[PDB]
């Protein structure tokens, strides 16, 4: 059925149908354009007129212009043939590698898996990152949240998680660019092309790309998240196979919607976000999960406005995660990377009956001595390092070492640190902190533990440090 | 409230200072000792 | 039968106020199409509401009236682009305002052109030398990057952009076409007087000849200031699409955000955080992405941006400020505190980063600039104390020395080779037993010496952009003896 | 053609026209009124109705009342016969001295000088005020702004600047009272007739006064600045002279704009202001300027509501200034006058290539020791000064003598300081400080540098203290 445009204000366009009125969430093709322009039906304003958010620019639309109802929601190409291909928000290929000849198209809009469909299995997923696997271990097929203020390490960290877990993954992996930098898309693409996770000459490619970055109007960024999610959905169900889903900054899903709320006629809510903030995020997150049909090991990067975690956007995103790794400017500033907060990063499987008692105790043992050390930060802030009983000043000296031993060079961050990225096995991590908490390495200088791999290099470096003096 | 002092400036650079200064010499102090051992 | 006003290609003004005109008709205009007003005045059509078109007047709106005829232009807003604009001052729409006559311009470019997708770009590898040590040694910029200068009022912000542009004379006068950079300065919500100095200055540095100054001052209607950036961007793109490199400066996106808000408010769209539009983020993210490093298949050119953001009470943690920050690939932060202490340019390494880092530095500089950055930031760790032990007294001994060696004069940029020569004298500890306050007087004498007697030495370091063995020697020979003769 | 009022809300009046619709800015005259009531066309609402702003009270208006279109904006008298007179928004004389017989008249609305008319000449304007002279010298032909909170020091400063500058000025001045205290105009007027800058008999007057005090309705206070502004433009262009334009509080121009914006049908911007705060302001500040055709040294007092410098109003004002003198209540409360913030006042003229390296090097010496003392205030408030190094104590001490040596007794404030006024020269100010820094007076007591002219009087007062 054909409709006509009757109002164009930004990403919000009103289309009037005389014939039949398209149902909400239906994709509409704007005729008369040298580039497919999709309009998603958002509301029924009444009097045979629907309001829609544009999946692209509206520069050039004319009142009265024709609009063909495609009959259904945005359907994009899914399946193995997407692997290695960079997809749009509406399924268009943007790698200049021609069309994506797929035999099945799914709607980026769909209901979330029922409750009877939920899986209760939890198997720790080892990442080689001491802090992560130590304090807040990720879990197989779980939902991973990576919080962080601007430029503290969300992007580099998620990159390490792909260089570590994705490369050695016996299966497919989806990556969705959500309102970030197109330059990062370039980087990730060509870097995946190098590592061979993406093959341009054959069919061994194991990651699918979906992008709708910053240069894109809100409408798009407001749906790409759902696009990428759909692609990974097909890999979870029509196969059951293990799927890894990386979304760089789901926060751009809520800002996108925050950038078109008003124009959709909505009183603003607290902090300017949409009133629908929490539920939009809900019908979006619940879809990114592991069901009894297959498993999704998702790692979302979450922005935190002005560094404030209490901001509605991030505060509403937590409960959607089974494991959270919070980044801290304060920490990054002390040149500690990943800038993971030891006192604010938690995980659902951080239970002694899932990781054993040894693993658990050490973790809390780390966290505690680090909390005690925060308590002395104050006391010594006025007194100086010469008042703490030999007992306290002893913990301060271990805090520093344990603090520094949480830092770790990333293979993906070579170009930054200049050192050789290391990868630590779980067991070597516990031992590592088990021994330091024991008092064993109280004769070694802190610096010895800064930016290293297993606890050994520490001693080794400590030695290379003794000889140089 | 654990370590509010440090989570600021004026007296934080101090705590930060004394701190590093201490462990700075100490370690050098421990450094040559490593050689001994 | 007069049919010159059939409400399809024309319109009649319904209401006009605060630079906003609601037009009946214009039945065929496109969203964002330029329109002509009776007066010969122009405007952009944003609101394609049912019963009208909301037109924003690109100028004095005391000439528009109810009933005034509006005419379609049939063109999305564009501007004159090309190398003809080089050395000319234009308004936001591309008209000469520097009283020197018609702009040559043989090509136009939409101000709203979409930004390069993924495939067309290539890693930022070519350096963008500001000529400002602090930047080039700690926050090195690459051609195709978007470095954001941010800070309180009166902190140096603009000067960095000016010392940067001037610094470009070197290459632009040289023989290597590849290292040439054309600069586009865009003034938003600024004052005419201020822009006057601006261009009198770039003229006294002989930098106007390769600079396109785009100006939309305080007295210009909001849209002109809002449009200003995308206009200058478009001009920068023409270069970025012809195997040439353009450096753009959005002098104040804050004011741009201001104007944008004013326009949106008078177009009757609900307001938001601090009253800005819903898409203020998209306002800047849309503009900055256009900055980029094209691959060889697309000419291999670039467009680097240095958008300048102003904060109040130093709150990098405020709306717009965080809006841009979370966009650009890093940021240079200036602070009033470092300004009065004597740290000019007031660049606070502590918060200043470049997400390009090493990727954007030449061999030689990388050598001596080695790890001076963290070292300096590590000197700050010692800064809280300043019976110091000789040891730490030393950490506090380099930092106080390098600092003076980083200070500089304006309109006198240094060749990357000259900078290495002096930075070398400090970083290799050869000035550690000198009186800080003496450092600056020394750089002068020294430099004037190398540049005089040792033309060939410098003549190398550049050619090989690296400090070879024989060059690390001939430099230790000079600083240490010259220095001593200096402390006679 | 005849227009009729169709609606009245405070100072906004909608006038409907049946034929010939008055363009924007056009000044309409309300009919059937005792005194002249002008409405300024602000917008075309459509349906042949215009929304205007009243330049006086709108009490008594009746819907259906006739309004006439003058056919031109608000035109006021400009020329030498304005000098010594006092005029209101709309140029009517308010000094009870009869009509102002000027040849030419001028619209109070005009476009700002073009980019090609801009002047780039910077040449200091010494004022005799050590703090301004020193840290942020004023510039001849420049835009000086004086920010200050309620009761901090704006007025007294503007007055001193009229004393130390205006008098020794060879040309015409224009003082624009905008939204301030009427009894102050009263004060000014009579202080000028005394000193003689105003002459009621011989035609030798050198000051033109435009007033629209805080007793006026929003439309007036919102345009008075343009009037004083327009009277200054004549002297600058149509005569090519060096014009001084004082405006006691341009913030009132913006404040006023907010009252009416409300009634105009504009969605409000941040903090309740109008969306057009920035532009509205620009189109005015841009006219307050020096061109190639002549100069204008403007001094504008700027009110900081609720002492908040981030308030959209003042905030938006800094970019329009060539020099800023920020006054602080905290400083005033320590009894330091003028309460100038050494660390937040700036001048584009503070450039070594312009004021010399000796001047610039001392200025920065002062802003460094004070800056360093300021960063120690955190420690001083908790652990006293026994926890400071020997080095620290030294700066603290020199800062305190520098702070005080920055104060100064102005003639216009003798009643509150109990000291005879002082006019310090530039070299004397450079010297005075070079010395305190070099530690030359580290033996004198703080209180000796407080409220004195040159450094010499810092010493005298020291002996007396014994
Ligand atoms: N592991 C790391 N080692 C060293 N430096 C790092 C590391 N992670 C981040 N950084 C530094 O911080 C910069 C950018 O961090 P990045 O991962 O992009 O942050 P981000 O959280 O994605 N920020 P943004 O998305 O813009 O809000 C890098 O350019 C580095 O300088
Ligand atoms: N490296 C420097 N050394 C000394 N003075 C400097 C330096 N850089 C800038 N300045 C001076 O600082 C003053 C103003 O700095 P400026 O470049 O205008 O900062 P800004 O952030 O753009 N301020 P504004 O836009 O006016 O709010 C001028 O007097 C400059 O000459
Ligand atoms: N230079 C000065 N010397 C002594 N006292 C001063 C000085 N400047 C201001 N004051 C004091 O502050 C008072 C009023 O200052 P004034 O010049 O009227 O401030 P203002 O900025 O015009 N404030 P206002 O108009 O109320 O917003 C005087 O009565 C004095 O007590
Ligand atoms: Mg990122
Ligand atoms: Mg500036
Ligand atoms: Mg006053």
């Amino acid at each position: 059925t054909t409709g006509r445009i009757v109002a164009v204000i930004g990403a919000v366009v009103d289309v009037q149908f005389d014939e039949g009125l398209p149902p909400i969430l239906n994709a509409l093709e704007v005729q008369g354009r040298e580039t497919r322009l999709v309009l998603e039906v958002a509301q029924h304003l009444g009097e045979s007129t629907v309001r829609t958010i544009a999946m692209d620019g509206t520069e050039g639309l004319v009142r009265g212009q024709k609009v063909l109802d495609s009959g259904a929601p945005i359907r994009i190409p899914v399946g193995p043939e997407t692997l290695g291909r960079i997809m749009n928000v509406i399924g268009e290929p943007i790698d200049e590698r021609g069309p994506i000849k797929t035999k099945q198209f799914a709607a980026i809009h769909a209901e979330a898996p029922e409750f009877v469909e939920m899986s209760v299995e939890q198997e720790i997923l080892v990442t080689g990152i001491k802090v992560v696997d130590l304090l807040a271990p990720y879990a197989k097929g779980g939902k991973i949240g990576l919080f962080g203020g601007a430029g503290v390490g969300k992007t580099v960290l998620i990159m390490e998680l792909i260089n570590n877990v994705a490369k050695a993954h016996g299966g497919y992996s989806v990556f969705a660019g959500v309102g970030e930098r197109t330059r990062e898309g370039n980087d990730l693409y060509h870097e995946m092309i190098e590592s061979g996770v993406i093959n341009l000459k054959d069919a061994t490619s194991k990651v699918a790309l979906v992008y709708g970055q910053m240069n894109e109007p809100p409408g798009a960024r407001a749906r790409v998240a759902l696009t990428g999610l759909t692609v990974a959905e097909y890999f979870r169900d029509q196969e059951g196979q293990d799927v890894l889903l990386f979304i760089d900054n789901i926060f751009r899903f809520t800002q996108a919607g925050s950038e078109v709320s008003a124009l959709l006629g909505r009183i603003p809510s607290a902090v300017g976000y949409q009133p629908t903030l929490a539920t939009d995020m809900g019908t979006m997150q619940e879809r990114i999960t592991t069901t009894k049909k297959g498993s999704i090991t998702s790692v979302q990067a979450i922005y935190v406005p002005a560094d404030d975690l209490t901001d509605p956007a991030p505060a509403t995103t937590f409960a959607h995660l089974d494991a959270t790794t919070v980044l801290s400017r304060a920490i990054a500033e002390l040149g500690i990377y990943p800038a993971v907060d030891p006192l604010d990063s938690t995980s659902r499987i951080m239970d002694p009956n899932i990781v054993g008692s040894e693993h658990y105790d050490v973790a809390r043992g780390v966290q505690k001595i680090l909390q005690d050390y925060k308590s002395l930060q104050d006391i010594i802030a006025i007194l100086g390092m010469d008042e703490l009983s030999e007992e306290d000043k002893l913990t301060v000296s271990r805090a520093r070492k344990i603090q520094r031993f949480l830092s770790q060079p990333f293979q993906v961050a070579e170009v930054f640190t200049g050192h050789l990225g290391k990868l630590v096995p779980l067991k070597e991590t516990i031992k590592g902190f088990q021994q330091i908490l024991a008092g064993e390495y109280d004769h070694l200088p802190e610096q010895a533990f800064y930016m290293v791999g297993p606890i050994e290099e520490a001693v080794a470096k400590a030695d290379k440090l003794a000889e140089e003096h | 409230s654990g370590d509010n002092v440090r989570s600021s400036a004026g007296a934080v650079r101090d705590a930060g200072g004394a701190f590093g200064k201490r462990e700075q010499a100490e370690e050098e102090r421990y450094f040559r000792a490593r050689a001994k051992e | 039968a007069d049919t010159s006003v059939d409400l399809e290609e024309t319109g009649r003004v319904l209401s006009i106020g605060d630079g906003i005109a609601r037009v009946h008709g214009l039945r065929n205009v496109q969203a964002e199409e330029m329109v002509e007003f009776s007066s010969g005045l122009k405007g952009m059509s944003l609101n394609l509401e049912p019963d009208n078109v909301g037109v924003v007047v690109f100028g004095n709106d005391k000439l528009i009236k109810e009933g005034d005829i509006v005419k379609r232009t049939g063109a999305i807003v564009d501007v004159p682009v090309g190398e003809e604009l080089l050395g000319r001052v234009v308004d936001a729409l591309g008209n000469a305002i520097d009283g020197k006559g018609p702009i040559g311009s043989k090509a136009r470019r939409r101000v709203g052109l979409k930004a390069p997708g993924i495939i067309p770009r290539i890693s930022v590898r070519e350096p963008m030398q500001t000529g400002i040590k602090a930047v080039d040694s700690l926050v090195p910029i690459g051609r195709g990057q978007r470095e954001l200068i941010i800070g309180d009022r009166q902190t140096g912000k603009t000067s960095i952009a000016i010392d940067t542009i001037i610094n470009q004379k070197r290459f632009n006068d040289g023989t290597d076409e590849k290292k040439k950079l054309y600069c586009i300065y865009v003034a938003i919500g600024q004052k005419r007087s201020t822009v006057a100095q601006l261009v009198k200055r770039l003229t006294d540095a002989d930098a106007m000849k390769y600079t396109i100054v785009v100006s939309a001052t305080a007295s210009d209607a909001a849209p002109l200031q809002y449009l200003a950036p995308y206009s200058g961007c478009s001009m920068g793109e023409y270069f970025r699409d012809n195997g040439k490199h353009a450096l753009i400066i959005y002098d104040d996106l804050s004011k741009q955000a201001v104007a944008y808000r004013q326009m949106s408010l008078l177009l009757r769209r609900p307001p938001g955080r601090e009253a800005y539009p819903g898409d203020v983020f998209y306002l800047h993210s849309r503009l900055l992405e256009r900055a980029a490093k094209m691959n060889d298949a697309f000419g291999g050119g670039s467009l680097t941006a240095l958008p300048v953001i102003e904060t109040q009470a130093g709150d990098v943690s405020a709306y717009i400020p965080t809006n841009v920050i979370s966009i650009t690939d890093g940021q240079i932060f200036l602070e009033t505190e470092l300004f009065y202490k004597g740290i000019r340019p007031a660049i606070n390494v502590g918060l200043s980063v470049s997400r390009v880092g090493s990727a954007a530095q030449t061999r030689a500089m990388k050598q001596v600039a080695g790890t001076m950055k963290l070292e300096l930031a590590q000197y700050r760790e010692v800064a809280a104390f300043a019976d110091l032990d000789a040891a730490t007294q030393q950490l506090l001994s380099r930092g106080v020395r390098l600092t003076e060696l980083l200070k500089q004069g304006q309109y006198s940029p240094m060749a990357i080779e000259e900078q290495v020569a002096v930075i070398y004298a400090g970083v290799r500890g050869y000035l550690d037993k000198l009186e800080p306050s003496k450092i600056t007087k020394f750089e002068n004498a020294f430099l004037s010496h190398v540049i005089s007697q040792h033309q060939a030495l410098l003549g190398k370091i550049r050619t090989d952009g690296k400090i070879s063995e024989e060059s690390d020697a001939k430099l230790k020979e000079i600083v240490t003896n010259f220095l001593a003769g200096f402390e006679a």
